[PDB]
RNA sequence: AAACUCACCAGGUCCAGACACAAUAAGGAUUGACAGAUUGAGAGCUCUUUCUUGAUUUUGUGGGUGGUGGUGCAUGGCCGUUC
């Protein structure tokens, strides 16, 4: 499950220690025994095993005693509780919590900023946790992957939000008060933002990346301004992206024609007004 | 005021009669037996009303249960009732028939759905 | 219980036998 | 003696009664001191205080004005003349109390702990630390005759003391030219 | 003045460990007030490792601590004050 | 799931001095088959105001006999557990 409650009783005594081991365990996985003051330069025997009997409970380390390759390893906390201390090494967070939100691999922790307007810690941990040699390997390198693929369509004029920081499994999403396709009512213009749907995969072909998965909860009317409402669309349809070289696009390309006819004509009985869009036009002009 | 007929009829009535007309998750209760527990309560009444300025505010008298139901007859008296601690002064009217007077508490600091302050107390500062 | 233990969770008055539901496969 | 006390400080042989602040004097690394109010029976004190400065680092003679003896001085106590500086700085402890009302496994029933419930529900800021040193933040309390609700190492007994931090700064006194 | 070197003397030399152990406890009895008395000063973390300074603004700050010679370093001027007469 | 369950709560008291000797100890120290006041948020209990009392026991006290404080430290078989 979770425990979140082993990480206060420090010093200084582990801060020199943690970006050294961990660029130290990924330089030499399993860190044997009397190798935690050497990596940091902390000294032999001036408060250690004191120190080291702190962190052993705290299950950021563990004692894995095997013989004569010792195990000292920045459970599963050594991402998650050192990412926090990762992100109050990196001047992002300042303590922990107001947070609420739930996925898999993407939970939504509703932080205060160094600034103090809000922002969203999500935090990657696929399998539940299953964090193994490639679960890991993921959940540091798809926090920074992912680092990588929020700015899309931000340059290029079109909303995609924007990631901040990628620590160990930690991004960083302002925060966004939406409004999905599930909790809305009613609409003051529909007939726009049907067509609408054609045209943002006709923007999604300019960046080279096709994007399909709609679902009810997909496209957030946030909140950009609250007073007079000045809304904005959040686009949760990322993760079927494709490269278009592949041998599926007959069926991608189609579902640009006759797939997305049924949300505003069912939900929003009324049946719609205007024209529409293939992505024949974007194939030459990206 | 208790049904609108005629209230020289009603008011001094005990746990026997009209309840034989209504139903039985409520006739089970009220149509079965007095029970006479405000009985001796009338001998303290009759002492609440004397050495007050009359007609106007008598002493908050306590009392600490939750299944208890009040007759009306006693108008101008006043008994503190509990509300989980306290004794929430009542004066005592024709203004409250057969609901408990245990029925007074809604007992906590407030639900914090709107205003989650005390959430904010529980949370982690962190070393 | 019996008396080979300090067990406090999964605890039995059932039926006089004090074989917990996680000692179906112990006891 | 008390050390918040005029005493008449020689640090060589000239005399004022000047009203020092005597604190622990013990290998100090960052050179942060206390408001220790009064004295320790064996160790090395250092006191604090206002002095009209001769600078030459003498064995002082800190004493009291009164011909007692056949010595025509009350010898105090010796020590040195160890600086004049205004960055070696004071910090005064507190110790708060915490008396473990029962035998709990995480949360720790308190009581003679907090008394009014404004002195119960906004003292919920301070930092939770145990005798033992384990420290931590209070997470709820509602004790009145105080408790508390919170996350320690192990156990707790009725002869612990689940402490609490006022560390607070008082402010030096000056001198007095004595000459008789 | 003798007596009370035998009436004080109870607490004039043993109340050297309300210094030590309890130093600034706010003791708790019923009439005794928590707010009033330990009010008008920070609580950092510790004393081997927090932060306290020297010249605040407050009229706590005595006749010759805030007209001083912020007498530097003692060690850093006494090479002044000794070599102004080397 | 009802108060109990049910591990918690809003307020009270039945009750702590034995063992020695020290003040009073049988003019009432402190005892009881009872009659009242009895109520603290609803009780049994007490004996100042019938009278059993039966030598015995009342208290500011400390060794601690009182381990009906055992968490135990393992020691001795014996079987969940580990094989």
């Amino acid at each position: 499950k979770l425990d979140t409650s082993h990480m206060r009783y420090l010093t200084t005594d582990d801060f020199r220690v943690l970006q050294a081991v961990e660029q130290g365990s990924r330089s030499h996985e399993v860190v044997p025994t009397p190798l935690i003051h050497q990596i940091s330069g902390m000294r032999s025997q001036s408060g250690t095993n004191r120190a080291i009997s702190d962190l052993a409970k705290l299950s950021l380390i563990s004692k894995m005693r095997n013989v004569k390759y010792d195990g000292y390893r920045l459970t599963y906390n050594g991402i998650d509780y050192l990412a926090l201390k990762t992100m109050l090494n990196r001047d992002t967070v300042y303590s922990v919590g107001n947070t609420i939100g739930v996925g898999k691999e993407s939970d939504i922790y509703k932080v205060s900023d160094k600034n103090g307007n809000p922002r969203v810690m999500k935090i990657h941990r696929l399998g539940r946790s299953n964090q193994g040699a490639n679960w890991m390997h993921l959940s540091r390198l798809a926090a920074n992957k992912e680092y990588q693929f929020m700015s899309m369509l931000y340059s290029k004029g079109f909303k995609v939000p924007e990631p901040f920081d990628n620590s160990r499994h930690i991004v960083v999403m302002e925060l966004i008060e939406g409004y999905p396709m599930r909790r809305l009512r009613k609409h003051k213009n529909i007939p726009k933002l049907y067509s609408d749907l054609m045209c943002f995969i006709v923007d999604l072909a300019n960046s080279g990346l096709i994007h399909c998965d709609f679902n009810e909860f997909n496209i957030m009317i946030k909140d950009k301004l609250e007073d007079e409402n000045d809304c904005g669309f959040v686009v949760i349809d990322f993760p079927q992206c494709i490269s278009i070289q592949h041998q599926d696009a007959d069926y991608y390309f189609q579902r640009d024609v006759d797939c997305i006819r049924r949300f505003f004509k069912k939900k929003l009985k009324y049946e719609p007004k205007p024209d529409s869009s293939m992505l024949d036009t974007e194939g030459f002009g990206d | 005021s208790y049904r609108g007929v005629d209230l020289e009829k009603l008011l001094e009535m005990s746990t026997e009669d009209f309840v034989k007309l209504a139903p039985a998750r409520v006739r089970r209760r009220f149509a079965r037996g007095m029970t006479s527990k405000p009985a001796g309560f009338m001998k303290k009444l009759r002492a609440a009303k004397l050495a007050a300025p009359e007609n106007e505010k008598p002493a908050p008298v306590r009392t600490h249960m939750r299944n208890m139901i009040i007759v009306p007859e006693m108008i101008g008296s006043v008994v503190g009732i509990y509300n989980g601690k306290a004794f929430n002064q009542v004066e005592i009217r024709p203004e409250m028939l057969g609901h408990y007077l245990g029925e007074f508490s809604i007992t906590y600091t407030p639900v914090r759905h709107g205003r989650a302050g005390a959430t904010t107390s529980r949370f982690i500062p962190l070393k | 219980q019996c008396r080979v233990c300090s067990s406090h969770t999964g605890l039995i008055r059932k039926y006089g036998l004090n074989i917990c539901r996680q000692c179906f496969r112990e006891k | 003696v008390p050390s918040q006390e005029p005493i008449v400080v020689q640090y060589g042989v000239r005399r004022y009664t000047i009203q020092p602040l005597f604190s622990q004097g013990s290998n100090s690394p960052n050179n942060v001191h206390k408001y220790e109010r009064f004295l320790h029976p064996d160790t090395v004190s250092v006191a604090t205080c206002i002095a009209p400065v001769d600078f030459t680092q003498s064995p002082a003679i800190f004493f009291k004005p009164s011909p007692t003896d056949a010595k025509n001085i009350e010898l105090i106590g010796h020590g040195t003349f160890l600086n004049a500086d205004h960055s070696r700085i004071l910090a005064k402890r507190a110790i708060l109390t915490g008396h473990p009302f029962r035998f709990h496994k995480t949360v720790v029933t308190v009581r003679y702990m907090f008394f009014r419930p404004e002195d119960v529900e906004w003292f919920k800021s301070i930092p939770l630390f145990t005798k033992s040193g384990r420290s931590g933040f209070i997470k709820e309390s509602l004790g009145t005759h105080g408790y508390f609700k919170a996350t320690f190492d192990g156990k707790l007994s009725a002869q612990d003391v689940v402490a609490m931090s006022l560390y607070k700064r008082m402010w030096p006194m000056p001198s007095l030219p004595w000459n008789g | 003045s003798p007596e009370e070197e035998e009436r004080q003397l109870r607490e004039f030399r043993d109340m050297e460990k309300e210094d030590r152990e309890f130093p600034d406890e706010i003791e708790l009895e019923p009439s005794e007030s928590a707010i009033e008395r330990l009010k008008r000063y920070r609580g950092l973390k510790n004393l081997y490792n927090c932060d306290w300074q020297v010249d605040e603004k407050d009229p706590s700050s005595p006749a010759e601590w805030k007209r001083l010679l912020r007498i530097g370093n003692y060690k850093n001027t006494k090479n002044r004050i000794i070599k102004e007469t080397k």
